[PDB]
RNA sequence: UAAUCGAUAAACCCCGAUAGACCUUACCAACCCUUGCCAAUUCAGCCUAUAUACCGCCAUCUUCAGCAAACCCUAAAAAGGAACAAUAGUAAGCACAAUCAUAGCACAUAAAAACGUUAGGUCAAGGUGUAGCUUAUGGGUUGGAAAGAAAUGGGCUACA
């Protein structure tokens, strides 16, 4: 298979020029970035999985990795541990316990993870079993358990993997208005086919607008007043701040909520970096996952079935 | 011979297999050489009429609903009128009978 | 042939329909005002009483044109569903997909 | 008689231009 | 157990063309339309001519070029002109091959009153997908 | 190529709209970017947008015979771009939408709106009856 | 009633119909026509009998995890074939899973869901194997049907 591979690197570098010379750019300074906007502009296909999208790439992201030639034109083969069946795996084996052995002779939460069962298998181009996996990982425990060497620790670090973790609700800069010289947050809920945007101006009488009327008069239902009101209750502001308001979708909960949202979106601006989290952990600032379930064929309300019949 | 796939296009075109460009939907289509005054305004066809009869009141509905019509060329909107023409002048009879008398 | 006798039975009377539609049109006209005397409109009466009733218009019968099949045609590709189906699955509809939502 | 010529992309010029090629509206033919 | 336009599994022998691999779910994800035109768009009209007009096209196709025709037959609308794709397998021999050319292009164009273009991509032998 | 000179004054166009529908987004894509560079080769000033998708849904029944508890569904989807092109002439919009036009792919449908510029009427300029 | 057919445990019962005043229509009643749609045919045409001959489309177990070639082992094999400080199992394939869609995440829903099972459904979507009909089980025109003693399935509107 591997005459395979030198043939297509090779067509791919001329088809590389090809490409290029076509798509008028400089063959040299030509990327994958490139080739992408190339192929994706002259065969545009509407495809939802992607994979099945056209490709030109470099074979070996193409092909899979093959197991190379295993024994020598005598037939006797370059691996001791090749009667294993797996000596991929052993032989990991075998250096990791010689790790530890001689680790005993001389002896006298940064966001890393072991890797996975699918990485241990693409390093060693090796199909594995869990059990397998499970085994390996057990010794690498056994290997940190020890005094750390310097070729110790490289070698643990062949095995090593590092992730990310983020959590701040992002933080816009205030927006002093050039008119009175003032600053303003402007933010936007969304509720279940409702948006709303509010406008929060940092001294304020207390009024609150709502699409150009007031807010007692666009909320008659107490309990929609109730709503707006936690935001500015809980950051005890009530009267400090003055509000400007648009919403539309949807019916009158909907849009209380959809203020609730926007405007405790615009109150972290005039907050301080702790009571932040307090927002988070009062779950003002989340969005509500919450929304009608589209109704199903042969049934009733999307759960509600047609009556069944035992007879 | 076609010495080109733009040459095998414009010996199409002239010969009037594709389409012009760019696009007028009216293309083929010339409509007579008719003029809007001769759809929208019928009072050509309605002089051979009683004036101030139901006649009238009816055959102006129709005349309104002639000049609305895209669907049809000036002649058999002609046609119709002719037919009516013909109908009412068939029947002296019931025109007489039913309490109006009718030319 | 057509597929069945139906369908002769129903092409036939789309060329009826076609045949008299300004007769029925011009007729039906005076039948349908107010402004008319009753007197001309009984006669009108028996008129389109008269013309042939395979000419009329609600006695068409929209079928699938290749199957013939009376009921479950889609309007738009005048189709029986059975038919439709059976194309849009091995894709021979274009922008036809199998809808998920 | 069996009829194997091989793709036009064996005597492509490396530097040909393409429009050459491909004038007008087509099929994607995959030798050419 | 839906049967539709789907192939079963055999013994493991059989031979699948990827379109015929590809289960109706499956269009417009993995899949593409065989045919293309305007019709179905949300302001258009005459679906059902392109339709029908299609379908006899797949038919004529399939009869004109016995035995020789590989994968299911990809139409396309331009502008009135249609374009019609075919894989075809390699039997005959050339000759009788652009007579079939000129014969299904003229017959067609003088029978649907618009140009037809017609192309042939030969293959020597039925693509594999899967099994095999 | 012949090209010809008439005295008379030609068109002004205000405004050329042309939207283009679609199944493909990715065929609407390269076409936006076909007919932006196509444009600004010809100094024409254009912009271009993305008007809402349109996913019309239907069902029908999943059995030759009878069991009505069982359908399927189909759609189809419609897609827009619109490329709305500012101060053109008459020649000038000829020219560049029958360039558009031309290598329209099979797959879409365009629908052009030109808002064409005429001073005033002859009858009503300052004539009073 | 002179006056359709089909479904009819779960898997029928606002079911084929997202749909019968004529039409549709297959039904009954009278009348009529016999190379009787087509380029040609001792040929057409048949909603006639076979769904226990079938392809098509589906139901159902089923949101169930298994099915299956190619091999290998068992002081014999009808069949079986794991234990992870592992004792005879390896295996690409199809399932599940994964990804797609519901316009960004995530979950949810949608979809999908093999092999088989129920001789489950449908020769009335269409097409066919076997049989039958051919001045008729074919093709037309005109009318006529779909009444309630009840018995029951599902709905709608109430009982404030
Ligand atoms: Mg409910
Ligand atoms: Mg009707
Ligand atoms: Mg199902
Ligand atoms: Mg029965
Ligand atoms: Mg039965
Ligand atoms: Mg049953
Ligand atoms: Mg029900
Ligand atoms: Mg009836
Ligand atoms: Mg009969
Ligand atoms: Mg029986
Ligand atoms: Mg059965
Ligand atoms: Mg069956
Ligand atoms: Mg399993
Ligand atoms: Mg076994
Ligand atoms: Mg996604
Ligand atoms: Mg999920
Ligand atoms: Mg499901
Ligand atoms: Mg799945
Ligand atoms: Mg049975
Ligand atoms: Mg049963
Ligand atoms: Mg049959
Ligand atoms: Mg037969
Ligand atoms: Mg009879
Ligand atoms: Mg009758
Ligand atoms: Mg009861
Ligand atoms: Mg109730």
């Amino acid at each position: 298979t591997v005459d395979f591979i030198k043939k297509q690197i090779e067509e791919f570098n001329i088809g590389k020029r090809h490409l290029a010379n076509m798509m008028g750019e400089d063959p040299e300074t030509f990327t994958q970035e490139d080739i992408d906007r190339a192929i994706a502009y002259l065969f545009p296909s509407g495809l939802f999985e992607k994979r099945a999208r056209p490709i030109m790439k470099h074979p070996e992201e193409i092909f899979p990795k093959q197991r190379a030639i295993q024994w020598g034109e005598d037939g006797r083969p370059f691996h001791f541990l090749f009667y294993t069946g797996k000596q991929s795996y052993y032989s990991l084996m075998h250096d990791t316990y010689g790790k530890l052995l001689d680790v005993e002779k001389h002896h006298n939460p940064i966001g890393s993870r072991w890797l996975i069962k699918e990485e241990l298998e693409e390093m060693l181009v090796e199909k594995l079993s869990d059990q397998d996996y499970a085994q390996f990982i057990r010794l690498l425990e056994r290997l940190s358990a020890l005094p750390c060497g310097a070729t110790e620790e490289d070698f643990v670090n062949r095995f090593r993997r590092s992730i990310p973790x983020x959590x701040x609700x992002x933080x816009x800069x205030x927006x002093x208005x050039x008119x009175x010289g003032m600053a303003f947050s402007r933010g936007e809920g969304k509720r279940k086919t409702a948006k709303a945007e509010v406008v929060v101006y940092g001294q304020g009488s207390g009024r609150i607008d709502v699409n150009g009327v007031d807010y007692l008069l666009y909320f008659p239902v107490t309990q929609d007043r109730e709503q707006l009101m936690f935001p500015l209750h809980f950051l005890d502001r009530l009267g400090k701040h003055d509000m400007t308001c648009a919403v539309s979708g949807g019916g009158r909960s909907a849009q209380a909520g959809a203020v609730r949202l926007a405007m405790a979106r615009a109150l972290c601006s005039f907050v301080t970096e702790d009571e932040v989290e307090w927002m988070r952990q009062a779950g003002l600032l989340t969005a509500d996952p919450r929304v009608r379930e589209r109704k199903k064929p042969g049934q009733e309300g999307a759960r509600r079935k047609f009556t069944w019949k035992k007879r | 011979p076609f010495q080109n796939g733009f040459e095998e296009m414009i010996q199409w075109t002239k010969e009037g297999k594709l389409w012009e460009f760019p696009i007028n939907n009216e293309a083929g289509f010339d409509d007579d050489g008719s003029e809007f005054h001769e759809h929208i305004f019928l009072d050509k066809y309605l002089q051979d009429f009683p004036k101030q009869g139901p006649i009238r009141h009816f055959m102006e509905l129709v005349t309104c609903g002639l000049s609305k019509n895209p669907y049809l060329s000036v002649k058999q909107k002609v046609e119709h009128i002719e037919w009516f023409r013909n109908y009412f002048n068939e029947k002296r009879v019931i025109l007489k009978e039913s309490g109006i008398q009718l030319n | 042939y057509y597929v069945d006798w139906k369908m002769l039975r129903d092409v036939k009377r789309r060329k009826m329909a076609y045949e008299y539609a300004d007769e029925r049109l011009r007729i039906n006209s005076l039948r349908k005002n107010t402004i008319l005397p009753k007197d001309l409109q009984e006669v009108a009466d028996e008129e389109i009483a008269s013309l042939p009733r395979d000419s009329c218009p609600v006695r068409i019968r929209n079928r699938c044109v290749m199957t013939s099949r009376p009921r479950g045609v889609k309007r738009r590709w005048r189709l029986s569903r059975i038919v439709f189906r059976h194309l849009a699955d091995h894709g021979q509809l274009s922008g036809v997909q199998r809808a998920m939502w | 008689r069996r009829k194997a010529l091989p793709p036009r992309t064996e005597k492509m010029a490396v530097d040909q231009d393409w429009p050459s090629v491909y004038p007008v509206a087509a099929p994607f033919k995959p030798s050419a | 157990k839906n049967r539709a336009a789907r192939v079963r599994v055999s013994k493991g022998d059989k031979p699948v063309t990827y379109e015929e691999a590809h289960a109706p779910h499956y269009i417009a994800h993995r899949k593409g339309w065989l045919s293309l035109h305007t019709g179905n768009l949300d302001g258009e009209d005459h679906a059902a001519e392109r339709t029908v007009e299609d379908v006899f096209l797949r038919k004529f196709m399939l009869g004109t070029f016995p035995g020789c025709l590989a994968d299911q037959l990809v139409l396309k609308r331009r502008a009135n002109q249609l374009e019609i794709c075919a894989l075809v397998l390699r039997q005959l021999p050339p000759h009788k091959f652009y007579f079939l050319v000129g014969y299904s292009e003229t017959l067609l164009s003088h029978f649907y009153k618009c140009p037809v273009h017609l192309h042939l991509q030969t293959v020597p032998s039925k693509v594999v997908y899967k099994y095999i | 190529p012949e090209i010809t000179i008439s005295d008379e004054p030609d068109t002004l166009y205000k405004r050329l709209s042309v939207l283009v529908k679609g199944h493909d987004k990715a065929v609407l894509d390269s076409y936006e970017y076909f007919a932006v560079l196509a444009a600004k080769e010809l100094g024409i000033s254009i912009k271009v947008h993305e008007p809402p998708r349109k996913i019309e849904r239907f069902t029908l029944l999943k059995s030759v015979h009878i069991f009505k508890k069982h359908r399927v569904q189909y759609e189809m989807r419609t897609l827009y771009r619109c490329l709305e092109l500012e101060h053109l002439t008459g020649s000038t919009a000829d020219v560049y939408l029958e360039y558009i036009q031309r290598n329209l792919p099979e797959g879409v449908a365009m629908e052009v709106t030109k808002t064409k510029l005429e001073q005033l009427p002859e009858h009503i300029r300052k004539p009073i009856w």
